[PDB]
């Protein structure tokens, strides 16, 4: 399963 | 910017043998960008019916790719691999050596 | 998809444990949140989890128990301000963050002085216009509104004189232009026993 | 033994233009299940793996929208990376995110990792304590502060953690009859003469899962070091995988030398010597 | 302070209207939501958006248009406007997608198909029982907002022509004055309390006033009566020692 959070723009 | 030269080789993905069919490969990997164009050719002319993997990379960030299409070696017939990058001046062609 | 929540309304009286629960659908929902919501007002948030298990803050308890696709929150020491409907809220995929149907709690104050009584009041646009007052009873007291169309009776609400430190529960009933009796107003379902009806 | 689950991802700028080439692709182990890919049809997280197609449409719903909530994160990226290193819009370049965790033997949390590159050199990556960043250069460092205060690695920490290692052992036990076997090496040897007097010995390894193998050679007991060509561990295209390992022998005393092969379906290493 | 707008509040909206709901943020979130509201099955997704200059669709989005042209603004509008969208609406946003969201002020819309049964309200103010004074020591005013409709009011009382807090409360939602017909018109109750020294004294004043939110200045109005407005409708009373 992929990341529901803690992918955030840089 | 980091820019790297592919790695090729070309295999089949079993033990070739004259009139037993079999898939013809080309690893394309090592490299950097992503965008490169690979040709199979059976005696000089290219191959239509190619697929290929979907776009990975390794822990060095440069890209792999296998292209691949279904094949049956003769003992008069020669298969190659041609293979395009930003990082070549004109495309590279390695031979299928069975005899590897 | 379906977010279900704890069904209310909820009454747990002052100083006591509340507690709410939360169910979900997608086995793979990886953040859960809490949201108070006050009468008119916008939700605000109590807590976020992420990780199975316990949460603490304060007087609140976060539950995350995700194989059993359940979030919960624990109300410790409840007060009057804490009554609100209380919402849960699940994201389903990246911006598909999906609400409860919201659960209603009322802490219910304990009434120091439970003397119930019926009041008639006088208009200040004239003094004919009638209306009726049902005021300082205990929090057991509930209300009932209908007789015909004429008798609109409201709901129970609790006021506060926070200087005098007295609560006061309240309910306002009237008919327009017949023979109103303020008596045979309030007892539909049955008033308190010894209400004053100074009349 | 021990296994992983991993996710890639790609975001070509293509431009002068704009509308970013995405792919997305993840693996457990050495095997693909999933991929996404912004030029294909359907716009969707498809299947690639037998045992994944029992899946729910929750899940293909949900993968859906976070694969494709991370494809307009990159596309932001993008141009806010053209910015930190004054890069103009005439040229392509390209961002690069993995992450994933490992398990030991008995499925437990191994280690996590979250990872990210600009023009396929280091950009950021997550310490392996799950707490803090490493950043490669100036520009990574505002991407750090950033990241700091949103909380990226606690939220990270509870993906690599829980989720990561939730989602493994249930596509392990789904897949077991792909996933928990091992396919050993079927090895062979070849010799081939180069001049009148040295000769080139081949040992081949070929349809093996995993990927992870040795191949190593040895004079008389003794590792060769020296003249031993040995390629990139390459695939079949069936799920399993290739190897060689060569070199030059003068002419003779090819006996001299042994193949070992160790390779996890193996009951015993394996020792092959020409005859 | 960086925070979260809607404009407008409130909106009473003719039938086939066009009505754009304005949200904007001035905190560099990523990722803004639009919800609906209504008075059984809680928050509603309708629209959302995980980065700017792109969208998505949520639980309900038939009707609703929605557009991200910028980080900052978000606005939600309706094409035609059916009675079925009548709800109360919250814009949100969180600084990535899945992480904690923060809620804009609401906007309260009643979409209506007859602009002539729209009503302001009727106010008054009923002074304490002389039977209360006697009991409790305290008295008892109540207020009455009725023959309103929609149910856009906000009710506040005033001691000398101070606002309170304390001492006074409001019914919680408004109530059906013909809890039975078709866009039916609604009343609303509220109670302040203070003492009989506060009450007698008969230099203190008290206002019942109600906010209600009516219809735009731009509206078509042909009828019998005044056009009903945004007004505030007061109703007041004075201490005595009677």
């Amino acid at each position: 399963e992929l990341a529901g959070i803690g992918i955030l723009t840089v | 910017m980091i820019q790297r030269t592919p790695k090729i080789q070309v295999y089949s993905r079993h033990p070739a043998e004259n009139g037993k069919s079999n898939f013809l490969n080309c690893y394309v990997s090592g490299f950097h960008p992503s965008d490169i164009e690979v040709d199979l050719l059976k005696n000089g002319e290219r191959i239509e019916k190619v697929e290929h993997s979907d776009l990975s990379f390794s822990k060095d960030w440069s890209f792999y790719l296998l292209y691949y299409t279904e094949f049956t070696p003769t003992e008069k017939d020669e298969y190659a691999c041609r293979v395009n990058h930003v990082t070549l001046s004109q495309p590279k062609i390695v031979k299928w050596d069975r005899d590897m | 998809k379906e977010v279900e929540q704890n069904s209310g309304p909820l009454s747990v009286p002052e100083g006591a444990i509340a507690s709410l629960n939360c169910t979900y659908s997608d086995r793979g929902s990886q953040s859960f949140f809490w949201y108070r919501q006050y009468s008119g007002k916008s939700p605000e948030l109590i807590m976020f989890i992420y990780s199975n298990g316990d949460k603490e803050d304060g007087r609140f308890t976060a539950q995350l128990n995700k194989a059993s696709q359940y979030v919960s929150l624990l109300i410790r020491d409840s007060q009057p301000s804490d009554s609100a409907t209380y919402l849960c809220a699940v994201n389903f995929g990246g911006g598909k963050l999906i609400f409860g149907q919201g659960t209603e709690l009322s802490v219910k104050p304990n009434i120091q002085n439970p003397d119930p009584a019926v009041y008639q009041l006088r208009d200040s646009k004239s003094s004919d216009k009638s209306v009726c007052l049902f005021t300082d009873f205990d929090s057991q007291t509930n209300v009932s509104q209908s007789k015909d169309s004429d008798v609109y009776i409201t709901d129970k609400c609790v006021l506060d004189m926070r200087s005098m430190d007295f609560k006061s529960n309240s309910a306002v009933a009237w008919s327009n232009k017949s023979d109103f009796a303020c008596a045979n107003a309030f007892n539909n379902s049955i008033i308190p026993e010894d209400t004053f009806f100074p009349s | 033994g021990s296994h992983s689950m991993r996710y890639f991802f790609t975001s070509v700028s293509r431009p002068g233009r704009g509308e970013p080439r995405f792919i997305a692709v993840g693996y457990v182990d050495d095997t693909q299940f999933v991929r996404f890919d912004s030029d294909a049809a359907s716009q969707r997280m498809e299947p690639r793996a037998p045992w994944i197609e029992q899946e729910g449409p929750e899940y293909w719903d949900g993968e859906t929208r976070k694969v494709k909530a991370h494809s307009q994160t990159h596309r932001v990226d993008l141009g806010t990376l053209r910015g930190y290193y004054n890069q103009s819009e005439a040229g392509s370049h390209t961002v690069q995110r993995m992450y994933g965790c490992d398990v030991g033997s008995d499925w437990r949390f191994l280690r996590g990792y979250h990872q990210y590159a600009y023009d396929g050199k280091d950009y950021i990556a997550l310490k392996e304590d799950l707490r803090s960043w490493t950043a490669a250069d100036m520009a990574a460092q505002t991407t750090k502060h950033k990241w700091e205060a949103a909380h990226v690695a606690e939220q990270l920490r509870a993906y690599l953690e829980g989720t990561c290692v939730e989602w493994l052992r249930r596509y392990l036990e789904n897949g077991k009859e792909t996933l928990q076997r091992t396919d050993a090496p079927k090895t062979h040897m070849t010799h081939h003469a180069v001049s009148d007097h040295e000769a080139t010995l081949r040992c081949w390894a070929l349809s093996f899962y995993p990927a992870e193998i040795t191949l190593t050679w040895q004079r008389d007991g003794e590792d060769q070091t020296q003249d031993t060509e040995l390629v990139e561990t390459r695939p079949a295209g069936d799920g399993t995988f290739q190897k060689w390992a060569a070199v030059v022998v003068p002419s003779g005393q090819e006996q001299r030398y042994t193949c070992h092969v160790q390779h996890e379906g193996l009951p015993k290493p394996l020792t092959l010597r020409w005859e | 302070i960086a925070g979260i707008t809607q404009a407008p509040t409130s909106q009473i909206l003719a039938a086939g209207r066009r009505m754009t709901l304005r949200c904007t943020q001035d905190m560099r979130h990523n990722a803004m939501y639009w919800y609906r509201q209504d008075l059984g099955l809680g928050l509603r997704l309708i629209h959302y958006s995980n980065t700017a200059g792109t969208t998505g669709k949520g639980e309900v989005p038939d009707g609703y248009s929605v557009s991200r042209a910028n980080t900052d603004d978000f606005p939600l509008t309706l094409a035609s406007a059916v009675p079925s969208q009548t709800s109360v609406y919250f814009c949100a946003s969180s600084l990535s997608f899945g992480t904690e969201a923060f809620f804009g002020q609401g906007t309260r819309l009643t979409v209506v198909e007859d602009l002539n049964k729209v009503f302001p309200p009727e106010v008054a103010v009923f002074e304490p029982s002389e039977a209360e004074i006697s009991h409790t020591q305290k008295a008892t005013l109540v207020c009455l907002a009725t023959g309103f409709y929609p149910d856009h009011v906000e009710l506040s009382w005033w001691v000398n022509g101070k606002e309170v807090h304390s001492g006074v409360c409001t019914d919680p939602q408004p109530l059906k004055e013909q809890p039975a017909l078709n866009d039916s018109r609604y009343a609303l109750s509220s109670r302040l309390r203070v003492s009989a020294t506060f009450w007698q004294d008969p230099r203190n004043h008290f206002r019942c006033q109600v906010q209600f939110y009516g219809l735009s200045e731009n509206d078509e109005w042909t009828q019998d009566r005044a056009k009903p407005v945004t007004q505030i409708v007061s109703a007041e009373a004075w201490g005595r020692a009677d």
